[PDB]
């Protein structure tokens, strides 16, 4: 749905970085690599957890109610 | 009790053998089954015994 | 086989002939109706010397 | 395209092998014993034998077919005309029909209407389905000589799949039937509007509802599984 | 499968007429004993004719068929051994693209 | 056995032969044994 | 064997002994025809039968997609093209020979070289 | 235009397929290798061969690396697995 | 499937025994609809249906001649019979379907 | 399988895997795979209902 | 490693030339079918056992 609030294994806050990683992503047209580097992520498990979300939110979300 | 044809008569001995028969074995050989109001097969002591679901 | 025969292979292969079952459907090519109205002489031109030998 | 109506026709090879009766019959709808085919060729109107044989075995100087077909044609010679044929039907079809009238029309409908309808329900002509039946008869006489393959019951060309499109047409001809049963009733009982839609509706909805597809609830050979609630835990299901 | 599809069905009779109009001959006509090849051309199983020139007609109807004029759905088989151009047209048969 | 092909001329004794004469031929094909025991398809010899 | 039918009756022919001539002549008892027997065979089985292995061969088999291509030499044009092909009939007993079709001459030989077959 | 073609299980019966869009028409030890084209004739091709697996199954990472029944039950399993099943 | 089906086969099967001795010649599908008890029928969508428990049907009518309705068929979501076929991502989104 | 031309006896035609799990199957090296992974489960599938039975 | 893979390949192309070795003396019908079995089942025999002992 959002994306997770902390790294599922190291613990690593990284609901920070979710809308950061979404403006390099696409205003600077960075490759992810160098995206979720930039962001400060040096572990595959934190590296994985922004790289591998799914924005559901904003499917749920702009519905009706 | 009333007129006996012999013939009716004949005709309602068959159907109650037949009665007596799909209520304690509904397996003949060679005839229709029973059927119940609903239209399924009526559930006979035999059957009631039969299979694994079976009593036994 | 037999027990002091039964490393040879002379006896083991007679007794194969003579277990074997043996129909005619297998070997066989044609068993056919042919017509032959004399003994004399075979109307297929070849196959005299079936009944040469005979004679 | 429509009327439901599955015309199961067999054509056995009856003997063994190495059997010297070797004697080809088939199969008709509502009658009670394999017509020798010779039989049935007289009764399609091929009353030659020549051109029965011509019908069957296209080769002539494929002399194999017509050697396993010699008892056929010395066992069916009982008949020799077309009338006779038809009339050997309705002496097989046993409806208390007599020698001219109720028989032979049943037999020719049987013939006609009811042996392979797939070729032509029409009245004008049947050398289409002697031609048919012809080819029938070798393809069987091949597969008992070992010429060719004897079909895969497992393949998919000849196998084919009811969707949604043909499994609520078959629903729909049965409750359609009924329904114009129904109206066909009250129109006899109007001796001297009134249409029953909940016949179509509530039928279609149980068959929908409980994935017994029947013409009926009454009948419990109804085939059940063909609908099933939607399985929507995740999306791959 | 994924790419794997049902044929809703379509009538055969364009396919008819224009089998008849390309050279099958009718079924009528058929002397086998005059003609020791030709190919039996059958429509969703009904045998309705011969033909003296499977090579020209599958090669038109292939051509038809990838043009649009006959529908993608219909199958057209040459078996050149059993001599035969079988086309299907019937719904409830399942098809892939190539 | 020397000649390079080998027959079987086969005749019956002194009307109406040729009915019958074919289901002679179908004993004389299945029902005659040359050499064996029978049921005893196929024979094998190992060590 | 060779079987023919009777004239303008269109019926198989049975046969019948002609002992005055010592002789045989197919009858059709339908119609009172006779005729004498062009060859001395009356029947055919072929137990074991040497055709319909190459049953299917016709002008254009060469140009079938499905066949597999082959480079043998054919005996009289030696051309290298061929399709080859098992024999059509099975049997378990049959053995595995190839039939080759020469594409430009569609004549059929064998991969066996003991044993020549024209056809 | 007639670039694609269908075909059913009936019509498979006389073509012969090419696997590769490109490598049957006309090494590194670990590459993959293929049957040689011995055959010219040719007469379609698949899209491609991952196609032949349905909905469950294309799911799979390497299926092919995978053993068959290890797919069958990943086929079956996938169906129960927890997810998103619509937005709504 | 069901497209042909809805679209000719169910116009074949009326015509092929539209005659009696009273004749049906052309089938009307309606888009779906609901029929409640003391009230006036409404457009019915798919959302209402699964929330009310509603059958998801279309009347059939029928012509007859010497329009009747002589049923409802369940209409198969996104038929070309149906309201979500001409429906772009936010119709859908607004009728509480998801895409 | 549709991909080789008729006659064809070799073993890549008549199910030998070429190559392991580790390098990877051809398309139909993986469709022989799933056939006879698909017979080694029926057979199992069968096999526990005959020796449930034998064993009862 | 590289060079059992290698030797690996090496066994596989061999046992397929013996197999091919083996289909062709049968096309020409040169094998005698082993006792007990045809010359097809005999053929398939030679192919699956020697198909086994190259993946053993
Ligand atoms: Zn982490
Ligand atoms: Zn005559
Ligand atoms: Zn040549």
């Amino acid at each position: 749905m959002i994306v997770p609030v902390r790294c599922f294994s190291c613990g690593k806050v990284v609901g920070d970085k979710w809308e950061s990683y979404l403006n390099l992503l696409q205003e600077d047209e960075l490759d992810e690599g160098t995206a979720l580097s930039r962001l400060g992520l040096k572990r595959y498990c934190c590296r994985r957890m922004i790289l591998t979300h799914v924005d559901l939110i904003e499917k749920f979300l702009r519905y009706n109610p | 009790h009333n007129g006996a044809p012999h013939h009716a008569i004949e005709e309602a001995e068959s159907l109650l053998q037949f009665h007596v028969a799909t209520y304690m074995d509904n397996d003949i050989a060679g005839q229709p089954q029973a059927l119940q109001k609903s239209g399924r097969p009526v559930k006979s002591i035999r059957a009631r015994l039969k299979g694994k679901e079976g009593r036994i | 086989l037999e027990p002091g025969h039964a490393a040879d292979q002379e006896q083991a292969k007679l007794i194969r002939s003579a277990i074997e079952h043996t129909t005619l459907k297998s070997v066989t090519i044609a068993s056919e109706i042919y017509y032959d109205p004399d003994p004399r002489s075979t109307v297929i031109p070849e196959d005299e010397e079936i009944i040469q030998l005979h004679f | 395209k429509g009327s439901r109506f599955i015309s199961t026709l067999q054509v056995k090879l009856y003997g063994r092998e190495g059997s010297s009766a070797r004697t080809i019959k088939a199969t008709l709808p509502y009658i009670k014993q394999d017509i020798p085919i010779v039989i049935i060729f007289r009764a399609l109107g091929i009353i030659p034998d020549g051109e029965i044989l011509e019908h069957i075995c296209y080769d002539v100087n494929d002399w194999q077919m017509l050697e396993m077909l010699k008892p056929c044609v010395e066992d069916g010679f009982v008949i020799q005309d077309r009338e006779t044929a038809l009339d050997f039907i309705g002496r097989r079809g046993t409806a208390l029909g007599i020698k001219k009238e109720k028989r032979i029309q049943y037999a020719k409908d049987i013939l006609q209407k009811e042996f392979l309808p797939h070729i032509t329900q029409l009245e004008g002509f049947e050398s289409r389905k002697a031609f048919f039946l012809g080819y029938m008869i070798n393809r069987l006489l091949l597969c008992a000589l070992d010429r060719k393959d004897q079909d895969d019951r497992d393949h998919f060309g000849k196998k084919r799949l009811d969707l949604a499109g043909p499994l609520l047409a078959q629903l729909f001809k049965t409750l359609f039937k009924k329904l114009t049963k129904d109206i066909f009733r009250y129109m006899q009982r109007t001796v001297e509007l009134a249409i029953n839609a909940k016949t179509i509706t509530s039928g279609l909805k149980y068959a929908l509802a409980t994935g017994n597809w029947g013409e009926q609830k009454k009948a419990m050979s109804s085939r059940a599984g063909v609908s099933q609630v939607l399985n929507r835990y995740t999306y791959s299901s | 499968s994924l790419m794997s599809c049902i044929s809703v069905g379509t009538d055969p009779m364009p396919i008819i007429t224009f089998l008849s109009e390309w050279g099958m001959e009718p079924l009528e006509d058929y002397v086998p004993h005059q003609s020791p090849d030709a190919t039996r051309v059958f429509v969703n199983g009904v045998w309705h004719g011969v033909h003296r020139n499977p090579a020209r007609l599958m090669e038109t109807l292939r051509t038809l068929r990838r043009k649009g004029d006959i529908n993608p759905e219909v199958s057209m088989i040459r078996d050149i051994r059993e001599k035969e151009l079988k086309i299907f047209t019937d719904a409830g048969r399942v098809y892939r693209p190539l | 056995d020397n000649d390079e092909k080998l027959i079987i001329r086969c005749r019956v004794v002194r009307a109406e032969e040729d009915h019958m004469l074919k289901k002679i031929e179908n004993t004389m094909l299945e029902n005659i044994t040359l050499r064996g025991v029978e049921n005893i398809e196929r024979v094998v010899m190992m060590k | 064997t060779t079987f023919r039918f009777c004239r303008d009756c269109n019926n198989m022919l049975y046969p019948r002994e002609d002992k005055e001539n010592n002789r045989l002549l197919f009858e059709c008892r339908t119609c009172s025809y006779v005729e004498e027997a062009g060859s001395p065979l009356v029947y055919r089985h072929e137990l074991i039968t040497n055709i319909g292995e190459t049953a299917g061969v016709v002008q254009d088999i060469g140009s079938d997609p499905t066949l597999p291509r082959s480079d043998r030499e054919c005996p009289k044009c030696h051309s290298r093209e061929n399709v080859f092909f098992q024999s059509q009939q099975r049997r378990k007993d049959t053995s595995m020979v190839l039939f080759f079709v020469c594409l430009s001459c569609s004549h059929i030989f064998t991969s066996d070289q003991k044993n020549k077959r024209t056809q | 235009e007639g670039l694609v073609e269908y075909i059913d299980a009936e019509e498979e019966e006389s073509i012969l397929i090419a696997m590769q869009p490109e490598d049957l028409e006309p090494v590194d030890p670990a590459k993959r290798i293929r049957v040689s084209h011995h055959a010219t004739t040719f007469t379609h091709c698949e899209i491609h061969p991952s196609m032949i697996l349905g909905v469950a199954a294309s799911i799979i990472p390497f299926p092919d690396h995978n053993q068959s029944p290890r797919n069958t039950y990943q086929s079956a399993m996938g169906k129960q697995a927890m997810g998103v099943f619509l937005t709504n | 499937s069901f497209n042909q089906f809805v679209d000719y086969t169910l116009q074949d099967i009326i015509c092929e025994d539209s005659t009696l001795i009273i004749s049906f010649g052309k089938i009307y599908v309606t888009k779906p609809m609901v029929n409640e008890s003391d009230g006036v029928t409404h457009a019915l969508y798919p959302q209402e249906a699964r929330l009310r428990n509603l059958t998801y049907s279309s009347g059939l009518f029928v012509d007859v001649k010497k329009k009747v309705f002589i049923g409802r068929l369940p209409i198969m979501l996104r038929s070309k019979n149906c309201y979500l076929s001409e429906a772009t991502e936010s119709d859908l989104y607004k009728l509480k379907e998801c895409p | 399988l549709p991909h080789f031309s008729k006659d064809d006896y070799s073993p890549e035609s008549k199910g030998f895997v070429e190559n392991s799990y580790l390098r990877g199957l051809t398309p139909q090296e993986f469709f022989f795979h799933a056939m006879g992974g698909r017979e080694g489960l029926i057979d199992t599938a069968v096999k526990t209902a005959e020796t449930g039975y034998i064993q009862r | 490693d590289g060079p059992t893979m290698r030797e690996i390949t090496e066994t596989i192309a061999e046992a397929k030339k013996k197999v091919l070795d083996v289909t062709k003396e049968a096309q020409a019908n040169l094998l005698t079918a082993k006792h007990g079995m045809t010359l097809r089942e005999s053929f398939e025999d030679n192919v699956v056992r020697f198909l086994n002992e190259a993946r053993d």
